[PDB]
């Protein structure tokens, strides 16, 4: 019954005939042995540890970043611009955390197989650059917000400027930007992981190169497998 | 505040758009009736 | 509904198919030529405070108990039997607090059809209850649901599982949950909910199927399996019937079967 | 008793025409979607609480998104039947009241069975559209259960762009027949595609595309 | 007409691994019908070796046309496509 389904150059599946299967493969496009169990960060927990997570305030002194983990510690209290910035992250993430938790996973499971393991990219990252002792970090949050930003719309599943291929796009990488979002936050990157602008870079670069190594490639005989 | 004014600019935008079309819908209602009441 | 038990057994009760076959213990018919008066010295005293065509008499006896255990009123077996048989046979039923339940008839050579109407009064008299669902069972449903305060914890929840198929009569009974009804056939599916949900019940089934041992199978698979499954707009089974009705070659076609 | 179970049934399903109604892109104003069940009773059911099916037959109009998006969108009209068979009489009826009455589609829902006569008329009556519904499968709105995806009707422009973008014929799309209970909701013609967004548990949303039949 | 102009394609830039299957292949059958070799090779006398050094330095002179569904194609070289 499923010899002739084939995974076709324009993403497709198809028949023998032509007659389309699936819009895209497994609905993300992915090969199957590229995915591994992962946890999404935002799923799980009560409201008072999300927003202690991830909630960053420049103006309250005792709810902000820590001053012995980031050399510009002094002026950056009172910015209203990079409150902005922040407080849009902290909106992109709860819309995330409300539409995981109302229409994709309603009964709270978050350990799902996903592309691109990224706590391993995160521990090399660490490893190589050498991330321990008490140092400073010279990483500003302006340059974590737009890279993280900037990282989640080149994950090309389908190339082309069609308005239905941004749509498709857009669909299939929508839980694992949430996965990439809920991981590399604000707070998290300056306090948890403790990143540099070296190692924030390789991280960004590592992340693209592995999400295009992880796609399906055409050709592939789905349907017998 | 500036958020907030344009809440309520558009909450009276959907107003208005509401009334006129309870307006057109009202003489819809009143015409099937007056031709159920004829079918009687 | 799902939070009490005593709603949720009126609920089953208010399901579950009942007919008089199921409540009645034995049925006699007797002779007994005097419309206003009896032959039966038991019921004589009954009837009479009742009263105070043809001489066959047709009595039948009720299990006092399954009668109880399923909540039914005599009265409403008796309306029952009057609106399927309108005046064309004369009923009536003896009290609560009779020693044995029993409610009588009488019609107005007719010893045969007087044993058909029997015959065909225990086959078909339905009390309540959606007919095909032959037995119904409470079962309790732990159901993780986020609090107050955001945190997930688990919950008990009361939910009923029959035996037998109707979705649409039973869709539409009130207190039940209409838009999470389910069914473990999707022709059904197909049939009342469209080729959507039938996809989403045949992945369902077929992930059941797989992961009760403890298996583990990636969801494309399946995904790609109930794709080919429901790509035509029906059900297209992996059969003869299903793979050579297509439009492929008939060299591809001819190599199967 | 029986009536009152009768009478709950009947406002079940005229709350599901006018759901039905209000998704294929016609105004119904918002009171009389959440008229509830006793303005119910107090304007249909009379003294000893029969009801008069033809007191619920209404009229509806086009939104104006509605009729920007799609262009082929009239008049509707629903009507209600008291007999519980309808006849060649009552189809042919029906028919010249549309008819004469300029209106593009019409609703008809019938209690208990139509005679095969009148679904043989039902294909004759062009230009304008006559559909029929049983009361007892209008009591529950199946586009509310949780196995079913939300479905949209696609412009004409919308399919000729999807045509486009993939680069197919109509016959190489997966399919949805016309007797479909959600196509026979939303409407469907033969040649029209529906978008229908779905949740998915690999990539969080996934749009599929089928075409009537 | 089915040919797909340089500027509007749209599949992906990387070589898949049938592709790279295919044409090592392909160039190791060539070399081993005495073809002209486009990399200096040091004391390599396998062809499918000769074939994959030719491979990592971009020199391998074949073009890979990629077939749509629709009947419609595009040509790909071997020097413009990305290989891990």
């Amino acid at each position: 019954a499923l010899e002739d389904i084939m995974v076709h150059y324009d993403g497709t599946t198809r028949n023998s005939l032509g007659d389309i299967i699936q819009f895209l493969y497994g609905e993300d496009g992915l090969d199957g042995t590229q995915v591994e169990r992962q946890t999404i960060d935002t799923i799980p927990g009560s409201d008072k540890a999300f927003h202690k997570r991830y909630y960053v305030d420049l103006m309250d002194e005792k709810n902000s970043i820590k001053p012995d983990v980031i050399e510009y510690a002094a002026d950056i209290l009172g910015d209203v611009e990079l409150q902005k910035e922040l407080n849009s992250e902290y909106e992109q993430l709860v819309s995330d955390r409300k539409f995981l938790r109302e229409i994709v996973f309603v009964n709270g499971d978050h350990n799902w197989p996903l592309p691109v393991n990224l706590r391993r990219i995160i521990q090399n990252a660490q490893q190589i650059f050498h991330l321990d002792r008490a140092k400073a970090s010279d990483l500003t949050i302006p340059e974590i917000i737009h890279g993280v930003r900037d990282l989640c719309k080149k994950l090309f599943v389908l190339r082309g400027e069609n308005e239905l291929i941004k749509e498709a796009q857009q669909n299939a990488t929508s839980l694992f930007q949430c996965l990439v979002r809920a991981r590399l936050a604000t707070r998290r990157i300056l306090e948890e992981f403790r990143l540099n602008r070296d190692a924030f870079e390789w991280v960004l670069g590592t992340i693209e190169a592995q999400f295009q190594r992880s796609l399906v490639h055409p050709g592939e005989m789905v349907g017998v497998i | 505040e500036k958020r907030l004014e344009q809440e309520q600019r558009r909450l009276e935008e959907a107003r208005k758009r509401q009334e006129a079309e309870l307006i057109k819908r009202q003489e819809l209602i009143k015409q099937a009736e007056e031709w159920n009441k004829m079918d009687i | 509904i799902a939070l009490d038990i005593e709603k949720a057994k009126v609920i089953q009760s208010s399901i579950e198919y009942t007919t008089l076959k199921n409540v009645t213990s034995a049925t006699e018919i007797y002779y007994d030529p005097d419309p206003t008066s009896t032959v039966i010295e038991e019921d004589f005293d009954t009837v009479e405070a009742y009263f105070s065509q043809s001489p066959w008499l047709l009595r039948l006896e009720l299990d006092r108990a399954r009668m109880l255990d399923k909540q039914l009123t005599m009265n409403q077996v008796a309306d029952k039997i009057s609106e399927v048989f309108s005046d064309d046979l004369f009923v009536m039923w003896s009290e609560d607090n009779a020693d044995k339940l029993i409610i009588r008839c009488r019609v107005i050579e007719e010893d045969q059809m007087l044993k058909r109407i029997e015959a065909h009064m225990l086959d078909l008299i339905a009390l309540r209850g959606i007919p095909g669902i032959s037995k119904v069972y409470m079962v309790k449903h732990k159901v993780s649901v986020p609090d107050e305060s955001g945190e997930y914890k688990n919950e008990e929840l009361w939910a009923l599982e029959t035996d037998g198929i109707n979705l649409a009569e039973v869709m539409a009974v009130p207190g039940v949950d209409s838009s999470r009804t389910y069914s473990n056939s999707f022709v059904e599916i197909l049939s009342v909910l469209g080729i959507e949900a039938t996809r989403s019940s045949l992945y369902k089934e077929i992930l059941n199927v797989i992961a009760f041992d403890g298996s583990y199978v990636n969801y494309r698979h399946m995904a790609l399996l109930v794709d080919v499954m429901t790509s035509r707009g029906y059900l297209m089974a992996i059969t003869r019937h299903g793979i050579n009705r297509a439009d492929t070659g008939a060299l591809m076609r001819c190599s199967f079967e | 008793e029986d009536n009152n179970r009768i009478i709950s049934r009947l406002w079940r399903s005229f709350r599901t025409v006018k759901e039905m109604a209000a998704d294929r892109g016609y105004f119904i104003s918002q009171e009389e979607m959440d008229q509830s069940l006793e303005e119910f009773r107090s304007k249909i059911c009379d003294s000893m609480g029969n009801p008069q099916r033809k007191l619920m037959s209404f009229l509806a109009n086009p939104t104006p998104e509605a009729l920007e998006k799609y262009s082929d969108l009239g008049t509707l009209w629903v009507e209600f039947c008291d007999e519980p068979s309808v006849g060649i009489k009552t189809m042919r009826n029906f028919c010249l009241r549309i008819q004469e009455k300029n209106f593009s589609t019409g609703i008809f829902i019938y209690q208990n069975n139509i005679t095969p006569s009148a679904n043989k008329m039902i294909p004759t009556v062009s230009p304008a559209i006559i559909e029929t519904f049983q009361e007892s499968d209008l009591v529950v709105n199946i586009t509310h259960h949780e196995l079913v995806p939300k479905h949209i009707r696609l412009s004409d422009g919308e399919k000729s762009q999807l045509l486009q973008r993939y680069k197919l014929k109509e016959s190489q799309l997966p399919r949805i027949q016309r007797e479909d209970p959600v196509a026979r909701y939303l409407g469907l013609k033969r040649g029209q595609v529906v978008k229908i967004i779905r949740r998915s548990e690999t990539s969080g949303r996934y749009a599929s595309y089928r075409i009537c039949l | 007409e089915l040919a797909i102009l340089k500027e509007e394609r749209t599949t992906t830039p990387y070589l898949t691994k049938y592709e790279r299957a295919r044409i090592l292949g392909t160039r190791a059958l060539q070399i081993s019908m005495n073809a002209p070799v486009l990399v200096d090779i040091e004391g390599e006398t396998d062809p499918l070796q000769i074939a994959m050094k030719e491979l990592s330095q971009r020199k391998i002179p074949l073009v890979i046309r990629r077939y749509l569904p629709d009947g419609s194609y595009e040509d790909w070289g071997c020097d413009e496509l990305i290989v891990d």
